[PDB]
């Protein structure tokens, strides 16, 4: 007996060779392989397969290869591939990617993916499943920012801040032992994974280091605190001892040095370069030249992504209003004009497409949108396909190569850069079960269900008083993973090795899972999945033209984007 | 070219289910006065007692229908269905408690079925 | 007023439908959330008028047409479901393929 492909895909989600459009973009992803056994697909419901004696095993105890949760029929989009599989979760972690069910009567069942009495089922047929987004440029300014991030599929926030204090409104910094301890305590009630950055500023080691020992997971060097050679140097020395990452927003003003001076202070050490294009901050006008170096892990923030006809106007004014600039004072305007450049923003689209900028991030509430990292990543990929055509490396009509290059920017690469990719950042066996389900029509726009540590934390769901959950109004809502003590077991506080060894979690009464920051001083640009290109980026000091391999990198701004007015109420 | 957000573009061809497994066609009759609907993956010899068919032919088999679908028998309806072979370890536990072990034990399964009145044992 | 949880949530559907109707009245092609809001509020107000579930299931397919909405919106909306207090208590209305 045979099933035609259209019918197959409607029932079980797509299978090998089938393609799916991402939202209302022009981008197509193709199923590369499928772990199922045709005819023994898992599914749940009345008269369906996962029933006792059938696709559900009625013999094994939980410990005997039985799952806590099976996501059936997922279309996985990840750096590791675009393929169809069942996903098995146990103790909060992804334990199996393969074929789930009952070995009694089914062929091809992954041995530790038994559906038993202990197993919960999530039907992923017809959905795209990705890792939770890793946002490594977060300002902790307003607690309402967390649902905003969860609704666009972000599950980890790395950054700093104490709320709406001017230090935190400008810089991703939680300064000093006491602020760090207070924000670790605050973090106990935020339904998302968190890592806190201390102030990467000082001329003595101790003041910096004590922040790491208190529980910070890394450091931020920002020009508003003095992004000087000394502060860069001391932070990187602390980082190299502590095994944590340093992010940098360099000296825009070129006050103590030009880009080459900042690079000489860095001295070959590993560093994460935030908003590398430089509209978000950085040596004017040539900070984006950092993205060509081997020891730099480069990210963009999102308001420049991608280059649109309103981008410059909105930035020029944004910059003026947050710096209290005046169009009357000539220096103020020369400053704005040196910082907000059409030439570098256009080239940032193309550096993303080439794999030269490895990561995306938000800059949430400081100069970036908390719920648009995922959104703008895909809008950028879509714009580049239209302007540059499919990358040479593509297949059929698939955009699979570009899709793995771009999903990597907000999942695995940020995790790698921050020393937390043993726990999060990709759909792989042995990693925390932070998983986002998307309807294809809403892909990258609004997440269906966000799973945190193997329990749903956030969902687009309807009237709580109705007979069923689908009646209006359907809106993003916190789920049971966020309630009571469950918020501790489904989320991770990422901390330095020294704060963990010193018993900070116990000193402060932290109940959240504690994740260890590690392995981030011996990585480089070569470790950025699908985005590992090192090259000589030239930024002309007079015209701000960007050249890579002797060619000018230019593209036009677009008037319209997908994943925009078809979806949003405002 | 009209954009349907999230639409599929499926490849050409058909998907063959339960490929390379032996198929068997049998006649089954619902001798009861209420409707019986049977799922794809229930061990076929352990279905409702009132379904009359050669019970030996259900052993170690299930319906050869798309995973998660079911065959329906109205009161008094007789029709042919096609079965396919169970896979994996070819063991069945629970359900109607007729097998509880290997499906190779046909005489034991048929003895339990006959004693409990599952219609159609020789 | 003694508002319960659902009454207040559902007020927001009415509001979103007022917003969308204004947008439609100044000539715009409606988007996904706007179309859903207009059809949902139509159903709720029809239940408040005393229509039957079967009447609203028919009428709901004629509130907005494809030329009222953006490209692809018809195909994004497979159904619209809403629960409202009819004269005989709360009932569920499901409008299948409301826009074609
Ligand atoms: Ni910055
Ligand atoms: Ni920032």
């Amino acid at each position: 007996m045979k099933i035609n492909r259209q019918q197959y895909a409607e029932s079980y989600g797509p299978t090998v060779g089938d393609e799916v459009r991402l939202a209302d973009t022009d981008l197509w992803i193709e199923v590369e392989k499928d772990y199922t056994t045709y005819g023994d697909e898992v599914n749940f419901g009345g008269g369906k397969v996962l029933r006792e004696g059938m696709g559900e095993n009625g013999t094994y105890t939980r410990t005997e290869n039985v799952l806590d949760l099976l996501l059936t029929n997922a279309l996985i989009l990840d750096y590791t591939g675009i393929y169809k599989a069942d996903i098995g979760v146990k103790d909060g972690y992804i334990v199996g990617i393969g074929k789930g069910g009952n070995p009694d009567i089914m062929d091809g069942v992954t041995p530790n993916m038994i559906v038993g009495t202990a197993t919960e089922v999530i039907a992923a047929e017809g959905k795209i499943v990705t890792a939770g987004g890793i946002d490594t440029h977060v300002h902790f300014i307003n607690p309402d920012q967390v649902d905003v991030a969860l609704a666009n599929g972000i599950t980890t926030l790395f950054g700093g801040g104490t709320g709406p204090a001017e230090g935190s409104k400008a810089t991703t910094v939680t300064p000093g032992p006491w602020n760090i301890e207070k924000m670790l305590k605050s973090t106990e009630g935020l339904p998302i994974n968190v890592g806190i950055l201390g102030k990467g500023h000082g001329s003595s080691i101790a003041p910096i280091m004590e922040q790491i020992d208190a529980g910070a997971a890394g450091l931020k060097i920002h020009e508003d605190w003095g992004a000087t050679p000394a502060s860069i140097d001391r932070s990187l020395t602390v980082a190299d001892e502590a095994d944590v990452q340093v992010a940098i927003h360099s000296d825009t003003l070129n006050e103590a040095g030009f880009l080459e001076d900042t690079l000489r202070a860095i001295n070959g050490r590993v560093i994460h370069s935030f908003h590398v294009e430089g509209a978000g901050g950085g040596h004017a006008p040539d900070i984006m030249a950092m993205a060509g170096h081997p020891n730099v892990l480069p990210s963009s923030t999102n308001p420049t992504r991608p280059f649109t006809v309103n981008t410059i106007d909105e930035h020029l004014d944004m910059l003026m209003v947050c710096h209290h600039l005046k169009q009357n004072i000539p220096e103020d305007v020369a400053f704005a004009d040196s910082r907000i450049r059409p030439e570098t923003i256009a080239a940032e689209d193309i550096l993303h497409d080439l794999g030269i900028i490895s990561m995306m991030s938000t800059d949430a509430l400081a100069m970036g949108r908390a719920g648009e990292m995922v959104l703008r990543t895909w809008q950028t990929a879509d714009k580049m396909k239209k302007q540059r055509g499919p990358l040479a490396e593509e297949k059929n009509g698939s955009d699979n190569f570009r899709l793995k290059r771009y999903v990597s920017k907000y999942t695995i690469n940020p995790a790698i850069a921050q020393g937390i990719a043993h726990e999060v950042g990709s759909i792989e066996e042995g990693k925390f079960a932070d998983l986002v389900l998307w309807e294809p029509k809403f892909f990258g726009v609004k997440a269906d269900r966000v799973i945190k540590g193997g329990i749903i934390a956030y969902a687009q769901i309807g009237d709580p008083s109705a007979s069923i959950p689908t009646p209006q109004p359907v809106m993003g809502r916190r789920m049971y993973g966020t309630v009571g003590d469950l918020i501790h077991d489904t989320n991770i506080t990422f901390m330095s090795k020294s704060s963990i060894q010193q018993g900070v979690p116990a000193k402060l009464g932290l109940k959240r899972r504690i994740g260890t920051v590690k392995n981030c001083r011996n990585i480089g640009k070569k470790d950025m999945k699908w985005n590992d290109v090192t090259t000589d980026i030239d930024i002309n000091p007079e015209t701000y033209e960007v050249k890579v391999d002797g060619e000018v990198l230019t593209c036009e701004p677009v008037k319209e984007l997908p994943m925009a007015q078809r979806y949003f109420l405002f | 070219n009209y954009i349907v957000p999230g639409e599929y573009r499926v490849a050409e061809g058909e998907i063959e289910i339960n490929a390379g497994r032996e198929k068997t066609t049998i006649r089954v009759s619902n001798t009861g006065d209420r409707p019986i609907q049977v799922g794809s993956h229930i061990h076929f010899v352990e279905v409702n007692k009132e379904l009359l068919f050669d019970r030996a032919e259900g052993i170690g088999r299930r319906l050869n229908i798309p995973s998660g679908t079911a065959a329906r028998f109205e009161p008094g309806e007789e029709m042919e269905v096609e079965l396919t072979e169970l896979g994996g370890n070819r063991e069945v536990f629970g359900i109607s408690d007729l097998t509880n072990g290997s499906v190779d034990n046909k005489e034991l399964i048929l003895q339990r079925a006959k004693e409990l009145g599952y219609k159609g044992v020789e | 007023m003694h508002l319960n949880p659902a009454e207040k949530e559902k007020l927001q559907i009415f509001l979103a439908s007022e917003l969308l109707l204004r947008r439609k009245a100044r000539g715009l092609k409606l988007n996904y959330p706007e179309a859903v809001a207009i059809i949902t509020s139509f159903i709720m107000e029809g239940a408040r008028d005393g229509k039957t579930v079967a009447m609203l299931m028919e009428e709901g397919k004629h509130v907005l047409t494809r030329d009222d909405v953006m490209e692809g919106v018809p195909e994004m909306i497979d159904d619209i479901q809403a629960e409202a207090t009819f004269p005989d208590g709360t009932k569920l209305v499901t409008v299948h393929n409301p826009i074609s």
